[PDB]
């Protein structure tokens, strides 16, 4: 009905349909502790809500009651829950809800309600038909939003919506190989349909983020990504990449690279190889190049690395 | 002063000459924070690290009693508000009176749920996060009236109307799951003396369950790695004492790797800007690693400092985090609020203060008049309110039902 951000729109207090309603204030107590001076919008539609709420009066003029002291403060949960029980009670249109919702979280897409409201009515009208592509919306606004990436993975998950995503993934990273939350819906998709086991996917991942790491040499994603899947079996069980990274000192250089070497080291150790005074020799070398000037910032953590080495 | 030593310069952003929307919004910052750091070195001042201590008490102060209308998007948090300021005034070791602690017991009261939660105002539906925040704010009461308030029966009925099959927490009653309740239902559950030897079955399980591809945790499972999400999970497992449940060694190199080299301060996760409340966040994460990595009898641990920068961490917070009318801050240009002042002092806090057993390493920078008030790792309220926490509710008994 009347939006609540309508030159026209009038405080409830004034309204007739709210005549027979007492409107209940917030008890705050006698002394009150970080009371909120609200305004008088907000203070009409919430101390209105509360009677409603407090009768729990099923109607029509509270439904829509919500969809203001939501705008006043779309984080309020006890409000998301009595709109939830209108929708229902009220036999409400859920299509309807699905463009309110769909609305109301591009104005706000970092907010954990409207999120979930989300959710609920996709496991209401069971349809995701249209998820993956209102989230590549708010992604568009901002392709780091923690809850759209989120949403993203159930949709996904729940009607086992795979298949095109690497064609998504591969898209953003194109569009910022920056990106740590691709890189992360990268290592999603693949890891729970084709999976990292098959050599050949791996072998080729492998590469493709080799060639960032070697486009973007300075781009942590690329480097901890990398170290990402080669990183459970054992960085040691590949002889190779090490050279093929040494491969890059001059090059391509930077304290990702030097740290992955150490990292190796820690596992050409592990698994008790040969040289060990060469490992534990020119891997003590680098936590000393980088806590001492290449990767100072965190000294107290490679002075650390190379104090654990000896021990162990 | 490590930030405004020269060398430091090299450790600007090597957008290897490739842009995107990433490096460049890091530009931004990492020249904003730039000024700041020059600030002193033009307009030819000797650089002075205070804190505003009195500019931050009086925001504070009466923050703790009324806020503006730009405070109603938290009208659903306010218990969240009170364990701000509360702790704040709390780490900038101030006096919350006789008077004014009883005003609070009292409101959060009336809070709390006859259904054995705590909502984020007067009447509200029970939640986790307001719950977590509550208990907290009245620990650092001690007061008996304090202690008492907390009907620790319904707590753990409450507890119990979340808890989940596959180990997780529900935030709330028909709300969300992500590790953020594992951690706030630990933290209360553990300080009322409410636990049960059922009541956390597969959660320690399931919080490790979240630990991604990159050493960090994520709020659900396949989640990128966060950093209040690692803290929450890895916090989580302390209570639970199955810290043993996570590549504890990919953690810390991830956490560990959240450290600006430029700012100084921390990132939430990989390839984002800096933020004052990760000073907490993921500085914080190393005091438990720590307490973990040497519980599992680590000798090649230190006895000083935590395995982070504390110098420039601090740093970073006293120069670009203070706003000069008090409180602190996201990074410089941002606004001022309780939450970034809360956990700002509490990322100081924590990066000045060592420990051991009998090892007590303090690093304050600056004045000597910025050291403040120590914070515990886990619950982030003084080591000493948790304990008489603790020993006091232990006195009671465990609500076996
Ligand atoms: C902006 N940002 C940067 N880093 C994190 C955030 C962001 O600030 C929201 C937030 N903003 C503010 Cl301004 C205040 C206050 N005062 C409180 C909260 C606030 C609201 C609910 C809870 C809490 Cl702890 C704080 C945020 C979002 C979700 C969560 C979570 N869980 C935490 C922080
Ligand atoms: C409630 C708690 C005990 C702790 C909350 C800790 C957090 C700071 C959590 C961060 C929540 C999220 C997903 C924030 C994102 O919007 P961002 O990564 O931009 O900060
Ligand atoms: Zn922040």
């Amino acid at each position: 009905f009347l939006s609540l951000d309508s030159p026209t729109y009038v405080l409830y207090r004034d309204r007739a349909e709210w005549a027979d309603i007492d409107p209940v204030p917030q008890n705050d107590g006698p002394s009150p502790v970080v009371q909120i001076i609200y305004s008088e919008k907000f203070r009409d539609v919430y101390d209105y809500f509360r009677a409603v709420l407090q009768r729990d009066e099923r109607s029509e003029r509270a439904f829509k009651l919500t969809r203001d002291a939501i705008e006043l403060n779309a984080a309020n949960y006890t409000v998301w829950h009595f709109r939830r029980v209108l929708l229902r009670s009220l036999q409400k249109d859920l299509q309807e809800e699905m463009n309110y919702i769909t609305a109301i979280i591009e104005e706000q897409p970092k907010n954990y309600q409207v999120w979930h409201h989300r959710r609920v009515l996709v496991e209401w009208l069971k349809d995701p038909s249209q998820e993956l592509e209102f989230i590549a919306d708010i992604l568009n606004q901002d392709a780091k939003n923690y809850h759209a990436w989120q949403h993203r993975q159930w949709v996904i998950q729940e009607f086992r919506l795979w298949d095109n995503e690497l064609q998504y993934v591969d898209q953003l990273l194109k569009e910022d190989v920056r990106n740590n939350s691709v890189w992360n819906q990268r290592h999603f998709v693949i890891s729970n349909t084709t999976g990292y086991s098959d050599r050949a996917v791996l072998e080729r991942e492998v590469q493709y983020t080799l060639e960032m790491i070697k486009l973007v040499p300075h781009n942590e994603s690329a480097w901890n990504y990398l170290k990402g899947i080669l990183q459970d079996r054992g960085l040691s069980r590949y002889p190779n990449l090490l050279n093929q990274l040494l491969d890059l000192q001059p090059s391509h250089s930077s304290p990702y690279l030097i740290a992955f070497l150490v990292d190796i080291y820690e596992d050409m150790l592990e698994n008790q190889c040969d040289n060990k005074e060469d490992i534990l020799n020119k891997a003590l070398e680098l936590c000393e190049i980088l806590a001492k000037e290449k990767d100072t910032i965190r000294k107290e953590y490679w002075r650390y690395i190379g104090r654990s080495l000896q021990s162990k | 002063l490590y930030s405004l030593r020269p060398e430091h310069a090299r450790e600007r952003l090597q957008d290897d000459s490739v842009e995107t929307v990433t490096s460049i919004e890091q530009a931004k910052v990492e020249e904003k924070i730039q000024e700041v750091f020059s600030s002193y070195k033009f307009n030819h001042l000797v650089p002075r690290l205070v804190l505003q201590r009195e500019k931050h008490f009086h925001y504070l102060k009466r923050g703790l009693r009324q806020l503006t209308d730009a405070y109603e998007c938290l009208d659903a948090s306010r218990p969240w508000l009170c364990y701000w300021i509360l702790h704040s005034l709390e780490l900038l070791d101030e006096p919350i009176p006789q008077i004014v602690a009883t005003d609070v017991c009292q409101f959060l009261e009336l809070c709390q749920s006859p259904d054995g939660g705590f909502g984020g105002g007067p009447g509200q539906y029970p939640h986790l996060a307001p719950t977590y925040a509550a208990v907290n704010a009245l620990c650092i009461i001690g007061t008996e009236e304090a202690y008492n308030v907390i009907n620790r029966e319904k707590l753990l009925q409450y507890l119990y109307s979340l808890k989940q099959p596959d180990g997780s927490f529900l935030m709330h009653v028909g709300g969300e799951v992500d590790v953020r309740s594992a951690y706030c239902a630990a933290s209360v559950a553990s300080l009322t003396n409410i636990i049960t030897p059922d009541l956390f079955e597969g959660t320690a399980e399931w919080i490790a369950r979240c630990q991604n591809w990159e050493g960090g945790i994520g709020g659900v499972p396949g989640m990128e790695a966060h950093g209040g999400y690692t803290f929450c999970g890895l916090a989580a497992l302390v209570i639970l004492k199955k810290e043993r449940s996570l590549n504890l060694k990919s953690l810390l190199q991830w956490v560990t790797s959240r450290q600006m080299r430029f700012e100084g301060g921390f990132q939430g996760r990989c390839n984002k800007l800096v933020d004052g409340c990760y000073s907490f966040w993921q500085a914080g994460l190393l005091p438990l690693l720590h307490r973990a990595l040497h519980a599992q009898g680590d000798p090649a641990l230190s006895m000083s400092h935590w395995m982070f920068h504390q110098q420039a961490l601090q740093e970073y917070i006293l120069m670009c985090c203070q706003c000069p009318a008090g409180g602190l801050l996201d990074k410089p240009g941002k606004s001022r609020d309780f939450y970034h002042t809360c956990y700002c002092l509490s990322g100081l806090s924590i990066a000045q203060h060592f420990g051991s057993g009998a090892m007590l390493h303090d690093v304050v920078m600056g004045v000597p008049e910025n050291v403040l008030q120590p914070t515990h790792p886990v619950y982030n309220i003084g080591p000493d309110k948790v304990i008489q926490a603790t020993t006091h509710f232990l006195q009671k008994p465990v609500p076996g039902f």
